């Protein structure tokens, strides 16, 4: 299936899936288009953080869902 | 008509000068001046707009300060308006904030260029004003907030031009080859980051001659290595090199009327968990306004039933008006109109902050073109900060009024819980931007107002001008003075209950000052909140919450982004427990021999700057006044070649007068844009070729030109000012005035007066091309030559201390200068002054409404550390960018649960506390005991104490002593007195002989 991962940027990244893979293997998909090592990717969708060992399905992502990719900041 | 840069400048680099410039043309109308509205008028103000204007001929009521921080109780009677305009004046010396006395005239309208109805204004006014907007060409923006739900409407009329999307970076990227089909590739593993609709242009594509004239090619992606702009056969032929360089082109885009969006509205979502309760709040807030026109202009009460049952019979009656909004078969969320109504009296500290950052975000987009627009309506609701009826109950006696300032926080939460807030301690580290919107909140909400509460506020920072712009507490008058006390007075000053309540201190929070802030310090804490502008001090007070288990409100910005996370003692994990991504590093080659950005230029530039002015003044110092300083330096430095080499020179070459600091100058120029520039072209010509035929000149590598000095090139000049001053600084001799600029002339009678050596190749100088590639009586040569120090008594160099925020010293000038010299050389584009110290100064962007927005989610956080939630599913992370607009949360991640001998246990918050300074074998033997632990090994920070592999001879030494000595006899130096903990970490075997990952320990000396 199709799923969209869009960055704090605004920048629109869609990735081909299953609905058994790891969120670790959704990661490096990621690190491949973006070069983002996955230690430093923050995926969120429908309000929950994907973590490593877990699948698309165990939080419920579908086809043409859209996850975010954030980030934590250091000013203030 | 041009930009202030000392007190813009932070803001500067999140909007730009345009932006900024187009700002200061638009007058601003706020329609209301309550809560929500006095916070969007103090952000737009701090901005910098040309004019605002506020509307509120209401009277001052008590429950009015529930959120209207420019409100006290002494203004009760008095309209809002006139008593808030001062206050907004203060804020922005170059803003008049002017009070409109009447608008039964809507023409009057026309002299603004945006107008933001706020929650004063009726829905049957707001679709009125802004049907004049619309077809007026003024930009219309509105904003409700009901307790714990809000929204916002944004119509910014027929053609709106928008200049850029997101304020990024234009992406950049080096071309290895461009295919007749358009096919372009890049170099290496170079990413373009490009995406499928991006504009680019090109420069330095050869053999594609108008290829580079600043046409504009549209992208199709292929992988992250390559692009397609279309056919360009009839260009040429690709021959070699070539830049793009990403464009943003502008967009026209439509928006509808405030009453079209009424029946088709179109939705940002605050919450993607939450996207179903836009179209039911969408509703839900109409009814509420029709409710007030059947009821006097009356809101249902608080908490009252019978007015929650006909506000779901209004939205069920306009949900047939309305078909679109919900769609077909979708019924009416009754449970969430219910509270919606139950609520609408509401005035909510962090709602109204975080409604009034964004909205008034969206002001400075109507205002400038600069991001995108809310498109164009958006609900929010925070239902998860209500506590458990259980704790907490809800009804309509626990929320009536009381007659206070808090009675329209009470209408949510009830008298006690307002009460617990009252009553907390809380410990709030830093007080600039994310501090003083913080302890604003803190003042509204009565945090530590109680008996049993109180506040501690840290910062060690004084109050500086460029702080101002969104450091709200802080006038021109207090700078200079600490930030924790002004603004400790300031807050006080809007919440007189907060009058020794609040302890400001200027200490520091680190290893350096546990004295200060102990264990009785911190065990006493509720809980602990950052304002923070560094990583290192949020990973200290991280470590500080887990050892003493303090919950931590986490939160930070960077221009438009933000962010919130939650930590929470043996639920979530903490800020250290992930990885944000690293500065990235320049190679050490491309700084020293093969530079492509001016971030390269800059950084070497620095460098330079530091070596001239600082580093050469303390190593002279030290060669002075310390006996062993030549031998050390040959038994301890990784150049010993060169910090020689510069003592030599800044003795032998002694500057008497301010001449023959240009003079220095001068020839340092030549030396570092000149020579050293031949010097690189005689190992590898411009035509020299690797091995593999290829030109060595290629890509990465660009091909230098030395520069010939001329005066009037402006970075030339400005080297040798700036370069001159601070060699005067570092030798004591007076220049020409500071505040005089300086003459070209009087520079250049001195400099043409000069002979130049000629430059002559060395013909051994070997120069690394690559990082990872290869590369002592020479030294007593330096060392034989270097002056007797008894001979310059009494002589020391003032070290230069850099300071970018003072545009007087030449610190940024000289940076400048030096960077672009070497841009020249390279031909890299130039950059000003303020680019550079943007670079060199590694300032953070920095915006009002993004660090009230980040603070309003904290707060609506910290209403769920006052209910103890244990439900991990109840608290949000936060992450925005108002640049988009985006809005996304996340549940915090559950910390991570470990075994050892079939005992579970929190890898983060678990730890063995052992009574008393334990003998190593006690220690040993407790944990076998006790434990069913083999400790293999023992450390204290930095030192290993203990490991099973010691022998028996290392072992009997150790086995015996207590901890504390253990620790002298590693590292000889002692625990200081008032340590009363220490923290040993473990690794250990289990019974199985299996290595297994265990708790730390806690020694309570």
């Amino acid at each position: 299936m199709q799923i969209f991962v869009k960055t704090l940027t605004g920048k629109t990244i869609t990735l081909e899936v299953e609905s058994s893979d790891t969120i670790d293997n959704v990661k490096s998909k990621i690190q491949d288009k973006e070069g983002i090592p996955p230690d430093q990717q923050r995926l969120i969708f429908a309000g929950k953080q994907l973590e490593d060992g877990r699948t698309l399905s165990d939080y419920n992502i579908q086809k043409e869902s859209t996850l975010h990719l954030v980030l934590r900041l250091r000013g203030g | 008509g041009e930009i202030d840069e000392s007190l813009y400048s932070r803001q500067l680099y999140v909007l730009g000068k345009e932006a900024m410039l187009k700002m200061q043309t638009s007058n601003v109308l706020i329609l209301g001046l309550k809560g929500l509205g006095v916070e969007i008028a103090k952000n737009v103000v701090l901005a910098g707009v040309k004019s605002m204007t506020v509307f509120d001929p209401e009277p001052v009521q008590l429950a009015d300060l529930s959120t209207q921080f420019f409100l006290t109780e002494k203004d009760i009677g008095q309209k809002r308006g006139d008593v808030t305009r001062a206050k907004l004046a203060e804020l922005n010396a170059y803003v008049p904030v002017n009070v409109l006395d009447s608008l039964d005239d809507v023409t009057q309208l026309s002299q603004f260029q945006v107008v933001v109805a706020t929650d004063t204004v009726s829905l049957e006014d707001k679709v009125k004003i802004n049907e004049f907007c619309h077809s007026s060409g003024i930009r219309f923006i509105s904003s409700e907030t009901r307790g714990l739900f809000g929204n916002t409407f944004v119509d910014l009329g027929d053609e709106f031009t928008v200049l850029d999307p997101t304020g990024e970076e234009p992406r950049t990227g080096m071309v290895s080859d461009i295919e007749p089909d358009g096919t372009v590739t890049m170099l290496d593993d170079n990413r373009h980051g490009l995406e499928d609709g991006n504009f680019v242009r090109f420069s330095e594509v050869e053999g594609l001659d108008k290829l580079n004239d600043g046409t504009l090619f549209k992208v199709e992606v292929l992988g992250p290595f390559a692009f397609r702009i279309g056919s360009v056969k009839e260009y040429g032929e690709y021959k070699k090199g070539g830049i793009f360089t990403e464009v943003k082109v502008p967009r026209k885009i439509s928006f509808k009327s405030l009453k079209q969006q009424l029946s088709n509205p179109e939705f940002v979502f605050s919450d993607f968990a939450k996207f179903d309760r836009a179209a039911q709040l969408h509703l839900g807030f109409q009814a509420l306004h029709q409710f007030a026109v059947r009821h006097n202009g009356e809101l249902p009460r608080t908490m009252n039933d019978e007015d929650a049952n006909e506000l779901i019979k209004l939205v069920t009656d306009l949900s047939v008006q309305q078909p679109e909004v919900l769609g077909e078969g979708v019924d009416v969320n009754e449970d969430l109109i219910k509270e919606l109504s139950y609520q609408a009296r509401g005035d909510i500290p962090g709602v109204v902050a975080f409604f009034g950052g964004l909205v008034a975000q969206e002001v400075l987009k109507a205002c400038s073109g600069k991001f995108t627009p809310l498109k164009q309506f958006m609900y929010f609701d925070s239902l998860e900060s209500l506590p458990d009826p259980k704790n907490f109950p809800r009804n309509e006696k626990t929320t009536q009024p009381v007659n206070s300032r808090y009675d329209n926080q009470i209408a949510v939460f009830g008298l006690d819980f307002q009460k617990k807030i009252a009553n907390s301690k809380v410990f709030l580290v830093g007080s600039g931007a994310i501090g003083c919107e913080m302890l604003k909140n803190w003042a509204l909400l009565g945090l530590g107002s109680g008996s049993d509460g109180y506040i501690v506020v840290t910062d060690n920072d004084s109050i500086e001008k460029s702080n101002l712009n969104r450091q709200f507490l802080f006038r021109p008058k207090d700078v200079g003075k600490n930030k924790s006390e002004v603004a400790a007075e300031a807050v006080c000053a809007m919440n007189p209950d907060l009058k020794g309540k609040i302890n400001a201190k200027i200490d520091k929070v680190g290893p350096e000052t546990e004295e200060i802030f102990n264990d009785s310090f911190w065990e006493s804490l509720d809980f602990v909140t950052n304002a923070l502008d560094n990583v290192d001090a949020r990973t200290y007070v991280d470590r500080r919450c887990v050892f003493y288990r303090k919950p931590l409100l986490e939160s930070g910005t960077l221009g438009t982004k933000g962010n919130t996370q939650v930590i929470i003692p043996r639920l979530t994990e903490s800020y250290s427990s992930s990885r944000d991504p690293p500065e990235k590093s320049i190679p050490l080659c491309t700084l020293r021999s093969f530079p492509n950005k001016i971030d390269h230029t800059i950084a070497w530039a620095k460098s330079l700057f530091q070596g001239y002015f600082t580093d050469s003044a303390e190593n002279v110092n030290m060669y002075l006044t310390q006996p062993n300083f030549v031998e050390q330096t040959l038994k301890q430095s990784g150049d010993v070649k060169g910090v020689l080499e510069s003592i030599s020179d800044s003795l032998s070459s002694k500057p008497h007068n301010f001449e023959d600091c240009i003079k220095w100058a001068r020839l340092e120029f030549e030396k570092k844009f000149n020579h050293d520039i031949k010097q690189l072209l005689f190992n590898f010509p411009k035509d020299a070729k690797t091995s593999n035929g290829e030109p060595f000149w290629s890509g990465a590598k660009r091909a230098p030109t030395p520069l010939e000095f001329d005066i009037y090139n402006n970075d030339h000049f400005h080297f040798v000012v700036a370069g001159a001053s601070l060699r005067a600084y570092n030798y004591g001799i007076k220049s020409d005035d500071s505040n005089s600029k300086p003459n070209v002339d009087e520079y250049k009678s001195v400099i043409d007066h000069m002979i130049i050596p000629e430059f002559t190749p060395n013909a051994n100088l070997k120069i690394q091309v690559n990082d990872d590639d290869p590369d002592s009586d020479e030294i007593d040569q330096l060392v034989s030559s270097l002056p007797d120090p008894s001979t310059l008594a009494g002589f020391k160099l003032e070290p230069v201390d850099f300071e970018k925020d003072d545009d007087t010293n030449h610190h940024i000038e000289f940076i400048t200068a030096c960077s672009n010299c070497r841009a020249q050389n390279y031909f890299i584009e130039t950059a000003d002054r303020q680019k550079t110290k943007f670079i060199a100064g590694r300032i953070i962007p920095a915006i009002a409404t993004t660090t009230s927005l980040v603070t309003g989610l904290v707060n609506l956080e910290l209403y769920k550390l006052i209910d103890n939630k244990t439900d991990i599913e109840q608290y949000k992370n936060g992450f925005v960018n108002l640049a988009l607009p985006f809005f996304g949360f996340s549940e915090p991640i559950a910390s991570p649960k470990g075994e050892y001998n079939n005992k579970k246990y929190d890898k983060i918050w678990d730890r063995f506390d052992i009574k008393g300074d334990i003998k190593l074998s006690d220690l040993i033997e407790h944990f076998e005991k006790d434990e069913g632990l083999e400790i293999t090994m023992l450390s204290y920070g930095v030192s290993l104490l203990y490991a099973s592999f010691f022998p028996p001879k290392k072992l009997k030494e150790r086995l015996n002593l207590p901890i504390t000595q253990l620790v002298k006899l590693v590292t000889k130096k002692d625990i200081p007195a008032h340590v009363s903990t220490m923290i040993l970490e473990i690794c250990a075997d289990d019974k199985e002989g299996e290595d297994v990952e265990v708790p730390f320990i806690t020694i309570h000396l």
